[PDB]
RNA sequence: ACGGAAGGGCACCACCAGGAGUGGAGCCUGCGGCGCGCGCUACACUGACGGAGCCAGCGAAACUCCGUCGUGCUGGGAACGAGGAAUUCCUAGUAAGCGCAAGUCAUCAGCUUGCGUUGAUUACGUCCCUGCCCUUUGUACACACCGCC
């Protein structure tokens, strides 16, 4: 305050409580980003692998070609 | 007589052989001193 | 031959063209409706009328 | 009826200004001889690429007309003509020489065929500039041509280049010089005689385009 | 300088940002005794706007643009003595 | 003096520059 | 105090480029709305038309007489209005670089006589300029205000 | 004691100082009148400042212009710049401001290189 | 803003004198690895074709470089227009009958200008048609720079390259000191199972520093940090004179 | 570790539209061992002349005007008539034309660097060709879009 009043053109002036300065009255955590409320992550058991696509693929339902494909894909995913 | 400075170093096959085995030993060490992302 | 005048309205980017030939979507002036894509050689802006001798043949890529 | 008077004394400065100059102060004529009024471009599709809506006094308006893409289509047509005419190995930067020979050129196309010289040069440009053209399509190595069209900027550029290089080829080393040969080539291209180098090259280019269209 | 701000920033430095002494070090005046007279008469702008109080601290990024206004007697007599008074832009 | 010319500071003024 | 025009991508919050070009501090910016050209304006008496998209980064300077504040752009993207420090407004075409006209506005603003003055109430160039400009959305009216109360 | 005004103009290296004062019409370049400008083909390039606005705005003034430096065509561009901006400065501070910005609108409608010059050098691509 | 450039360069002279008292250096520490530097390459005045293709070889040698044309560019407004472009380095080439002789490096935002004589050049445009250059942001190698002047020249000479190349980044550029003659070659390689095989391409030369001034290129009032001494009676007895 | 495919950017060692050189002849510093090629010079009505005018900048030529030839190894200058295959370079006060200074510890007097003078044409877009580079977890925090290389 004392510095910019010395070094500015125009002047610069300066129990149970409440608050007059808020983001919004109406929204109030009913306006949240859905990515922050949930994102599809990794799996929860060792029988399957789910992707960030939104699908779920199990090691007991995959053939061997798609299993080699997914292993190579997550090898590149780990590599970069 | 006497002369002021050493003349221009003429490029001979011996000096380019020493420069090439210098640089190939250096990159066999991979000790190249570039910058860094900082 | 009856030459016709026609006004460009959109220069199609991203097409695979010969360097120095730009495709364009021109439309006529005797009626303001029927459009035709041609391929012009020089520098071309929007809405500057160019001349056409052939009236019906559509254009294509230039490999 | 209607009358407006603004000056009241006969204005004569203490230095005597020539009478042709104080006549030109009413309306700007080119070289104090040729009105840019009553010049119209009889063809369409080359208006706003030739530019005969600004009465200048001499074709040396040295503003910056090339540091954008399309802003060399607004400096006037005879300034583009003299600037395209100025260039060869014997002359670069000889623009007062180029201006004086364009002055002799339009003066003698007046004394031969008085329409007005800027009208002659403008419809000469419109008749000169070609309308279809060929390009080398790739094809891996085959020398196959292909037919394209030309934007009006390319038509005006190739028109002034064909007129200038035709006058160059027509007075390289023979009897006349560049001034009167530009005059004769430009009046042939203005009339449409198919005897000038310009319309010869336009007919050749459109003929090969028509052939391998 | 990080921890030795204990000893150097004193009156002789915090007053060295003042518009009179910055004016005198810019050689816009003979001394402070008439530099205060100029900037109290209101001839001296900094940035785009005129500044009249002779206690102003010109900052670092405004020392480059503390110059006389157009249409003033001192700017006119400076350009007259240099004989370059381009009188299109007011002086 | 060449260095002072390259830093001339074109807004200097004194009482002695009236004539 | 670094004389530049920074641009960031709003998709990924990184610094795209330190788009330099001026000689002094910039004061007022605007993007267009039809071609999205940039029209910067800086205290080297210069406005600067920038085209930053599509392989080019085309620069074109336009040079005004006095110092420059307060740029605004017409909503049809064909011309740009700029204030000056010498109490004027200019308008410039931007596909060209010629002017259209300059409204002289240094006789019709009444700044106030300060209580800290020796001078008069009218001759002192206190706020005889326009610190901010805006066009109207029809395209004709321009509103303008400065550090004075007019 | 006459009302004088002094302006400067410059293309590439030529410089033109113009003294406009209340006179009777005469217009001088290095003493020689404006009818005799050296390169003889850009005489209308030096005329058109006093030809866009009419000679009746030059009936009351007289202009003496010293010109040094620069080549031929840079000198004649400097003279046309000095003539134009000297006329608009004289009309700025000795006759009406409406006539001043009418002249300024006419010059900036013909071409604004008659008044101020693009004096900022090149682009490093 | 001439008072601004004068004030900043006077602050630069103070910073350099203070650093030389209390001895990446002072001029480069703000931008050691953050900003990728841009390089403007020019020739002397009305260049020859051989000099111009050498300047093309230099622009192809180190990246983020443009080869700006030089005809009737006055030197002070050239360097201040380069400053208002806001790039980092300027490199000027002076020739003699097609053989280039001077390479002036100027880190022009109030920085140092080194000058190099440039003795035995070889231009790939007049020997070898083998294709394009590799143009990857390269690696750098330096041989026996141990003097304080050697550290200064390697700082201002490697701070014009692209910062932080990758492992796969192929071409290496060498700067070898053989008795105050920085020999420059540049190579590409692969890793064989036996070892490594290099491929010489691009220019080769050797440059001797002969001035290193603290001011910018245009001034000639710049205080000399170092220049060689040709005519002392112990000239040929040591290195980095 | 090795490939491939897809997407995306860049460049006069790319496409495009042109401009100017090199290569033809003489003198040449050098690089090779006579060749290479860097500058300099001649060959063209843009001509040759003959008068007359006139402007710079670091530290006066080009030019303009007024008169005389003359399409001819010509008056240009014995030779010599604008230079093949190819190749190189170049995007605005730029290519180019023109002179004027200096000789700044390395290089340079055959020249080198500065300084001004006059000053254009053509692209200013495209990744189709030549290639070069990057990416193939969106994490970057909204809205939207993509959604297994």
């Amino acid at each position: 305050y004392k510095l910019d009043v010395l070094s500015s053109v125009h002047f610069v002036p300066k129990t149970i409580s409440m608050e007059d300065a808020q983001p919004l009255y109406m929204s109030n955590a009913s306006s949240l980003a859905p990515q922050e409320i949930y994102n599809v992550g990794k799996a929860e058991k060792d029988g399957e692998i789910r992707l960030k696509n939104g699908v779920a693929m199990s090691k007991e339902e995959l053939t061997r070609e798609d299993k080699n494909r997914l292993r190579r894909a997550l090898k590149r995913k780990r590599s970069k | 007589f006497d002369r002021t400075a050493k003349p221009v170093p003429v490029i001979t096959s011996e000096v380019t052989e020493s420069l090439e085995d210098m640089i190939r030993r250096r990159i066999q060490d991979s000790n190249f001193d570039d910058l860094q992302r900082r | 031959t009856p030459v016709t005048l026609a006004k460009v309205i959109k220069v199609l980017g991203r097409t695979g063209s010969r360097g120095g030939v730009t495709q364009v979507r021109v439309e006529f002036l005797e009626d303001t409706s029927r459009t035709i894509v041609r391929n012009v050689k020089g520098p071309v802006r929007e809405n500057d009328i160019l001349v056409l001798m052939e009236s019906e043949r559509e254009a294509r890529r230039l490999r | 009826d209607f009358e407006v008077v603004e000056e009241f004394t006969p204005v004569v400065l203490a230095t005597p200004i020539p009478e042709e100059v104080q006549q030109a102060q009413t309306e700007i004529k080119l070289f104090n001889k040729w009105s840019f009024e009553e010049v119209e471009v009889k063809d369409a599709s080359l208006v706003d690429y030739v530019q005969v809506r600004q009465p200048i006094f001499v074709a040396h308006t040295a503003g910056r007309y090339a540091n954008k893409r399309f802003r060399k289509a607004q400096c006037p047509i005879i300034e583009r003509l003299t600037n395209s005419l100025m260039m060869n190995g014997r002359n670069n930067g000889k623009k007062l020489k180029a201006v004086r020979i364009i002055k002799h050129t339009l003066d003698i196309i007046n004394v031969l065929t008085d329409q007005n010289p800027i009208q002659v040069v403008v419809d000469a440009i419109t008749n000169t500039g070609p309308r279809e053209d060929t390009t080398r399509v790739g094809g891996g190595g085959a020398a196959r041509r292909q037919a394209v069209d030309v934007s009006p900027l390319r038509r005006v550029n190739q028109a002034i280049a064909l007129l200038t290089i035709g006058a160059r080829e027509a007075a390289f080393r023979n009897i006349k010089t560049i001034a009167e040969t530009l005059a004769e080539e430009l009046i042939n291209a203005a009339k449409g005689s198919s005897t000038s180098y310009a319309i010869k090259k336009k007919d050749e280019l459109e003929r090969v385009a028509k052939s391998n269209r | 300088k990080i921890s030795d701000l204990e000893n150097k920033v004193t009156v002789s430095a915090i007053c060295r940002r003042r518009l009179p002494v910055i004016m005198h070090r810019l050689k816009m005046a003979e001394t402070i005794q008439d530099a205060v007279k100029f900037i109290e008469q209101g001839h001296v702008r900094v940035g785009p706007n005129l500044i009249n109080d002779p206690a102003y601290l010109v900052t670092r990024n405004m020392e480059d643009y503390v110059t006389w206004v157009d249409n003033s007697k001192i700017k006119k007599t400076l350009l007259r003595y240099r004989n370059q008074i381009d009188d299109f832009d007011f002086s | 003096l060449r260095e002072k010319a390259k830093e001339r500071n074109p807004d200097e003024y004194y009482h002695a520059m009236h004539s | 105090d670094n004389f530049d025009i920074h641009v960031w991508s709003v998709q990924t919050g990184q610094l795209l480029d330190a788009l330099s070009g001026h000689e002094g501090p910039v004061s007022c910016l605007s993007f267009s709305q039809e071609n999205s050209v940039l029209a910067s304006a800086s205290w080297d008496k210069t406005i600067r038309i920038w085209s930053i998209f599509g392989r080019s980064q085309q620069v074109e300077p336009i040079e005004v007489y006095s110092d420059v504040l307060a740029l605004s752009m017409r909503p049809d993207g064909k011309e740009v209005a700029v204030s000056t420090l010498k109490g004027q407004i200019s308008i410039f075409n931007i596909e060209d670089a010629k002017q259209v006209g300059n409204i002289d506005c240094r006789k019709d603003i009444i700044s106030g006589r300060f209580n800290q003055d020796r001078f008069t109430a009218k001759n002192s160039e206190r706020s005889k300029f326009f610190t901010t400009i805006h066009y109207s959305f029809d395209g004709m009216a321009i509103v303008a205000g400065g550090n004075n109360n007019s | 004691a006459v009302p004088s005004v002094q302006t400067f103009g410059k293309k590439k290296s030529a410089t033109a100082v113009a003294h406009v004062k209340a006179g009777k019409g005469l217009i001088k370049v290095n003493g020689s009148p404006i009818t005799l400008v050296e390169p003889e083909i850009l005489r209308f390039k030096v005329y058109e400042p006093l030809l866009l606005v009419g000679l009746d705005k030059f009936s009351n003034i007289d202009i003496r212009v010293r010109v040094t430096g620069g080549g031929h065509v840079s000198q004649v561009y400097a003279i046309r710049q000095a003539i134009a901006k000297g006329l608009v400065a004289y009309h700025q501070k000795y006759v009406d401001e409406q006539s001043k910005n009418e002249l300024k609108k006419a010059f900036t409608s013909y071409d604004r290189t008659l008044l101020i010059a693009d004096s900022r050098r090149p682009e490093p691509k | 803003m001439l008072r601004r450039q004068a004030r900043e360069r006077r602050e630069y002279l103070y910073r350099k004198a203070q650093e030389l008292q209390d001895s990446v250096d002072d001029e480069y520490a703000a931008t050691s690895g953050i900003m990728d530097p841009r390089i403007i390459v020019t020739t002397s005045r009305d260049p020859s074709t051989r000099l111009s293709q050498f300047a093309k070889e230099i622009k192809l040698l180190f990246p983020n470089a443009v080869r700006l044309n030089r005809g009737n560019y006055v030197m002070p407004n050239l360097v201040d227009a380069c400053k208002k472009s806001g790039t980092t380095d300027l490199v000027v080439l002076h020739e003699h009958r097609g053989v280039p002789t001077s390479l002036t490096i100027s880190h022009f935002p109030h920085g140092p200008t080194a000058q190099f004589s440039l003795h035995n050049v070889v231009m790939r445009h007049d020997i070898i048609n083998a294709g394009n250059q590799s143009e990857v942001n390269p690696h750098l190698i330096f041989d026996n720079f141990t003097t304080a002047l050697g550290k200064r020249v390697v700082c201002i000479l490697k701070h014009l390259f692209n910062a932080g190349p990758k492992k796969d980044s192929e071409r290496v550029i060498t700067f070898a000191n053989r008795g105050d003659f920085i020999s420059v070659r540049q190579h590409v390689y692969v890793r064989t199972r036996e070892g490594v095989e290099i491929a010489e391409v691009g220019p080769r030369f050797e440059m001797r520093l002969f001035e290193l001034r603290l001011g910018t290129l245009e001034n000639k009032d710049a205080d000399v940090e170092w220049q060689l001494r040709r005519f002392i009676r112990t000239a040929n007895k040591k290195d980095y004179l």
